[PDB]
């Protein structure tokens, strides 16, 4: 007699999912949720090349280490990559003060330009602006900052000093400078004549008065003085002023800012290639439409969420009985 | 499984059907063959999906996310930054685990509750016209060619019409 | 035939590779939305 | 549905039951109407509003919370300030949609279950002294008078007792 | 032949509710869990008014700006409403500091008694007390903060000052003073006399010396000097002591906290009404009963818990079909 | 329940069947008595051990937690500590109690489901060999002594076997 | 006619669960996931035992204040403990800076070498370094911190000295030390001879020099002086270098320090027995294999995780209707 | 007759209104919890 | 004889006394998995 049964498919997967009352159940459709592939690369964002700082780091950038040279004309990034290696930064030994704040600022600035906030040549009328340091050497000889300027007594006077510059490019304009502190009162009467010197630096939201401490240090880089590094965000249409009788390394090049969100600064060993991506990790780049990711937790752009699983598939269709 | 059907008294799969999730194997004079439900097999293919959209809908992208520095004198604030980075990541695992196992054991009771409304569907059409022989399938007591075989698998099965032919036989 | 849309690229991906699977043509067209034109 | 009757052999509900979820519709020589079952759907109303108790228990209230303020130096504290506030919020956007999405599936599986139980609570009594003609509806082989349905609607149908003349009919 | 049906209830509902497998399904009952109705209005909670800052702010409020006067006689408050134009605050230029810490201080105080710590005519017996200033002006006339003294030299000479208050009042109490900071030597000496001051202000819990900075800044408000105002908690029982030879702008008024919890500072738009609520948001108060809202995640009071959805609406009836 | 078997159509439970969660009771002119149903309950056990499993194998363990210090001017710092401390625990207490109560729903749904599927396994083994009397209970239009008993029992009842000897009977 | 019946299990159970739908149900098998018992004792963790500061605080134990002797000979611990009586700690009265970052520090720290840094009798060869102090009495004599040297004039004159400590231990070495501040100049020249003294300290990573500031405070412990209290880390390989012509309270003891994970400080009221477990609260140890507990937040070890819940069953069997 | 007790407010006004709907009576007591007496 | 194995070992423990309960027979080999033969 004739028959008629009821039944359901099954085919040749071997793929396994979970539930709460069995694992491993062999089913006949899934689809895996959790990315665990990435490129290898660094990669641009949405077009944008990174910023290799390679073997400079943030501070040697900024300030003009001249190790760092190839990075003086770079103006746009999509994000900050130091390796192991970004090492050179403070050339003259001394501390630079909120450099945490100032890696965290420099996470959402997406381009600047470098501009002369105050020209070697006429803001210093009666001192002299050239001196180096063997502690900043490059291409065998003595050197400095690019961004800064050592200025020191002129015909054995060091007169009393007031510059100011006045914000009007529309953004945010980040300064630095420095306070040099020598080891002893000869070298402070030598380079700077008046014995208690002081600086001070004053915008609108922000101002200190600086006093050099003369003392010997243990040598570093062969120096037994210190230099202490300094920043602030001018605001646009704000005014900073310099005032000095000594002890002052100058801002020459500031930094007008422009800001973007989803930047970063970011560690990484693998290498750049001409790819582009909509997510980078430290790793390599991820190009996923799955919701999760477990390749790493440090990401640019927009990724897939970092979670800790091994495996994550969601069965769609049955137990699969061939 | 919670209804029974799948791995359950119809004890396995077909692969020789490959047009969809349930459906039908005849056996006539005329031959035999498998086809598809397609109502069904189209119903839960639209539930299915709609269920894997709500999934990533809830949680599939983060943006940038860095790291922070702190100095030699911050180990407070740096551990206080590690404990939200890390109750976070254990929160989001947790329920990215959790959602997957439960939705997983839903869809698999999903498709067990459809082959069974489907073998039960059949059953009411038949009535009497056909003995439950096991392992989901029905023997007509009439003779049942393509027309009437099909009759049964879009459901508009006329029991009247084979009722006197099957009420001889059985 | 048969519309559906979906809010996440991921999701009208996998209906598209089922729907394939059984044998049925599959029309994928992105417009926030993915849609599907299955028959 | 995954108990197949709402929506599905049911094909659709009634406007003219008033009184409940679920229920019976008769049709004899004294007349037609409708009447709710009184014991399922209490007990579904304390379930549901159970259910509801329960998802807000949970979570339904935040006390004071406001903003924190950090000066020009304060940038990395504002920001895990920040992470923590959209993180938190993240995960209490996902929790609560979440929860509402799979306690309405629940619920609707739920009620399906009810019309089932009930259906096949009716079957059991009835017996062969009813024939199963479709949609959710039995019709007698014998006379059911007001008093009869009244028995069948709470579960005390007394089959031997029409089983003599159902069967001269059948 | 006699007939029995199982059934379903169906209306006319139009609700409808997502599940997992499937959205907009109507349904026969359902509620709304996400509380999106607020009234529009700034209200009392549990029956106490805010504290409405108007064009002050805190800044301006504790210090006694002149131009808040409205605001001294205050006692209570139910949450503190600042808006968008709360910009009177210091008067005569310089930085408030820890003002962070000092809002958040404020955020869990109920009340307070303001009570004069330092009776002008008495404390300060050898002392002028009577510094007015332009920066500080008020119907016309230079004035002065209404809770700080600024002492002056008196017949020519500004002796050193010692003077200390022991707090009686069962609570913590809030001192303000101030520092100031003459723009240049003559103006130093002629308000204190003395070149070389200090000042120092000594607790069981807070000791600083604060020594003048003498400078010329630019001109805010027309000065060119500069004023630095501080704050400390004197515990129950302890003694604050201040010492000076100069600069100091003595506390006059100081405020016995009460603390409470379940306040806050917001910033608002909306209008204060004669109403009460258990619920306030910066854009109006909620009455709901409802466990969630996507109203405003700042909250005063008890309040439905905030989340960014759009719908929740749970069903508890079942697929409607008429 | 969503089956309708447990506190349903079969009203109560049996402290007599010691040895397993679901079985059977039978009564023939050998005697009477309980046995459980082995195949059944181990599945089931295996599936809630599981459960049991997977619920702890997600969160069971925390490391060192110790409170952290703040100065009378990081009033801030030790409010945005305490909010994280705050806010993990709302989240990880709704986790743990929502986890705990839906699991529950599901388990007696799940010891439902098996004795439903239990229960309709005997049913259409039997067909008309028996009749359905009520409570989950079938009475054979045959003598069924221990060995028919135990073929039903461990599902290899023979039909054809005993089918001329029921069909006079009923 | 013979009978077979379906069936489910009962039993005597009174157990019950709660449900999404329904509460207290009470089923046939069940099992508690919420540790609610402890064994009210603080037992020892992994085998070893911790230290109970008593009397003293972190402060008391690190200086070496004389009532803390009992704690000198220790070296490992598995958590510390201090009671609301642990309140010895500096006894010569002043500030303790960064004391929070210290305990932080000091919560990864497994065990220490409590060593000589400056050896009493041949490091200040031209200072005398047997000052003592009244308020560090010891046994009814003047006595003072065991871990620091109180430097002061010989024969007249306080010559300027440098001393310095090359860390060859391999491990971070914890450097303490004090800095006095006379309260009159008396004071100031007798002990010290120099007026205007100055004190430095410096490392790789650390650099501060510190001024004395001569004035009379209240008297604490019958001191009108104070003394402020100053620690860092020397890495290994690093040197520290101690400079000065007065007011400096040397280091003598320093501390190489051990890390470890999962060690820190607790406060508890509970008593030490001889026991041992994998996790210790402040209210007792906890042994138990279930995932949640809801007796403490506070947790050494390897504990459940801290919940607010007052129960968690899990029901496994079904429900139970005898 | 039946009794609910609600520990939310919430749930009690929900389950008021779905009784009443079905045209029971139904009385409100507010003492922390909500009790309703069903008829 | 049936095998069992435990990634927790309250799992293990909840597992060995369901089944004592109904008269089997359990032993335990803990071995990070805790691992029951029951007879
Ligand atoms: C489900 O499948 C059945 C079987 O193929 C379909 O029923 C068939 O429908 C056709 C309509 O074209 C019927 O043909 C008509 O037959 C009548 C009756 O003798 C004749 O007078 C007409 O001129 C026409 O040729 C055919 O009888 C009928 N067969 C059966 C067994 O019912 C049905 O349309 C399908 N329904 C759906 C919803 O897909
Ligand atoms: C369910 O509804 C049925 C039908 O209304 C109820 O059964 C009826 O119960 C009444 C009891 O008042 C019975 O009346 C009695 O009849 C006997 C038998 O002839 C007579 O001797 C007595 O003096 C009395 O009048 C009636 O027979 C009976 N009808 C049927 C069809 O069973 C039943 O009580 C209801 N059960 C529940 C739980 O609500
Ligand atoms: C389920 O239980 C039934 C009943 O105990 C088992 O069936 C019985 O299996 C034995 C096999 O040892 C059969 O004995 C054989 O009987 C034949 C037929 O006459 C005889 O020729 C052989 O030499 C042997 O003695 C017995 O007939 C059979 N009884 C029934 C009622 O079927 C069955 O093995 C069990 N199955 C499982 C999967 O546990
Ligand atoms: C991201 O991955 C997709 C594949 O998943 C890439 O799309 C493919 O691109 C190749 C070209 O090399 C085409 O031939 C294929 O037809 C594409 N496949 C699909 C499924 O679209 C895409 O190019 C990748 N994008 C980047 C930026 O790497
Ligand atoms: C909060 O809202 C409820 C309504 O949801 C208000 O209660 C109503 O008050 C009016 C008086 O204007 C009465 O006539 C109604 O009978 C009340 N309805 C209910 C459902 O109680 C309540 O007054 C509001 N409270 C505040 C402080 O605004
Ligand atoms: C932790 O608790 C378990 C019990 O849950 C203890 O194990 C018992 O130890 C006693 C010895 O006093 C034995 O006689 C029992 O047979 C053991 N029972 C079980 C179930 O193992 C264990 O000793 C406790 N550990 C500590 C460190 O207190
Ligand atoms: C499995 O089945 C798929 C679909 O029918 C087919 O394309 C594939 O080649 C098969 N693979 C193996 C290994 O059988
Ligand atoms: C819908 O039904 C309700 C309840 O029966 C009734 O009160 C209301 O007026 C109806 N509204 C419409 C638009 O039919
Ligand atoms: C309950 O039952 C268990 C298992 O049969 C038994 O060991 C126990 O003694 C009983 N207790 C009571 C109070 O009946």
């Amino acid at each position: 007699a004739d028959t008629i049964c009821i039944g359901y498919h099954a085919n040749n997967s071997t793929d396994t999912v979970d539930t709460v009352l069995e694992k491993n159940v062999t089913v006949t459709h899934s689809v895996n949720l959790l990315e665990d592939s990435h490129n290898g690369k660094l990669c641009r964002l949405k077009g944008i090349a990174p910023l290799q700082l390679g073997k400079c780091n943030i501070a040697g950038w900024l300030l003009g280490n001249p190790e760092c040279d190839p990075l003086l004309p770079v103006r746009s990034w999509s994000y900050i990559v130091e390796t192991p290696n970004s090492e050179n930064g403070i050339c003259y030994p001394g501390d630079f003060i909120d450099y945490e704040e100032l890696r965290e600022q420099l996470s959402s600035v997406s381009s600047f330009e470098r501009f002369e906030i105050f020209p070697k040549e006429s803001s210093w009328p009666n001192h002299n602006t050239n001196g180096v340091t063997a502690a900043c050497s490059h291409e065998g000889k003595s050197s400095f900052y690019r961004n800064l300027l050592w200025l020191t007594e002129k015909e054995g006077s060091y007169p009393k000093l007031k510059n100011s510059y006045v914000n009007k490019k529309g953004k945010e304009v980040l300064v630095l400078w420095g306070i040099h502190h020598p080891p002893n009162s000869k070298e402070q009467q030598n380079l700077y004549q008046n014995e208690n010197a002081y600086v001070s630096v004053v915008t609108s939201n922000y101002n200190r008065r600086f006093t050099p401490e003369i003392a010997e240090r243990p040598k570093v880089r062969d120096q037994a003085g210190r230099m202490n590094y300094y920043w602030t965000l001018l605001k646009p249409g704000d005014t900073i002023i310099f005032e000095a009788n000594g002890n002052l390394i100058a801002p020459m090049y500031a930094f007008a800012l422009s800001r973007g969100f989803g930047s970063g600064i970011i560690t990484s060993n693998a290498s750049m290639h001409e790819c582009n991506t909509k997510c980078q990790t430290p790793l390599g780049a991820i190009n996923s439409s799955l919701p999760y990711q477990n390749i790493h937790p440090v990401t640019i752009g927009e990724c897939p969420k970092y979670v800790r699983s091994a495996k994550l598939r969601m069965v769609t269709g049955l137990r699969n009985i061939p | 499984g919670l209804f029974g059907a799948i791995a359950g008294f119809i004890e396995g799969g077909w692969t020789g059907m490959i047009d969809g999730w349930y459906g039908y194997h005849h056996q006539n004079e005329q031959g035999s063959g498998y086809a598809a439900d397609q109502k069904s097999t189209q119903n839960a293919i639209n539930g299915i999906t709609n269920k894997v959209n709500t999934v990533i809908e809830k949680m599939n992208i983060q943006f940038t996310a860095v790291g922070k520095e702190f100095n030699k004198l911050e180990k407070r604030m740096e551990n206080l930054n590690k404990k939200v980075d890390d109750g976070f990541l254990d929160i989001w695992t947790y329920n990215a685990e959790l959602l997957v196992l439960l939705e997983n054991e839903r869809t698999l009771d999903f498709h067990d509750s459809n082959v069974k409304n489907l073998y039960e569907k059949v059953k009411s059409q038949l009535k009497n016209n056909a003995k439950e022989i096991g392992n989901g399938c029905f023997e007509f007591y009439h003779k049942c060619d393509n027309e009437c075989m099909e009759s049964v698998r879009n459901g508009t099965y006329d029991y009247p019409k084979y009722s006197e032919e099957s009420k001889l036989n059985r | 035939c048969i519309e559906q849309s979906f809010t996440t690229l991921f999701a009208c991906q996998t209906a598209a590779e089922i729907w394939r699977a059984f044998g049925y043509t599959v029309k994928i067209m992105v417009d926030g939305n993915c849609r599907l034109h299955v028959c």
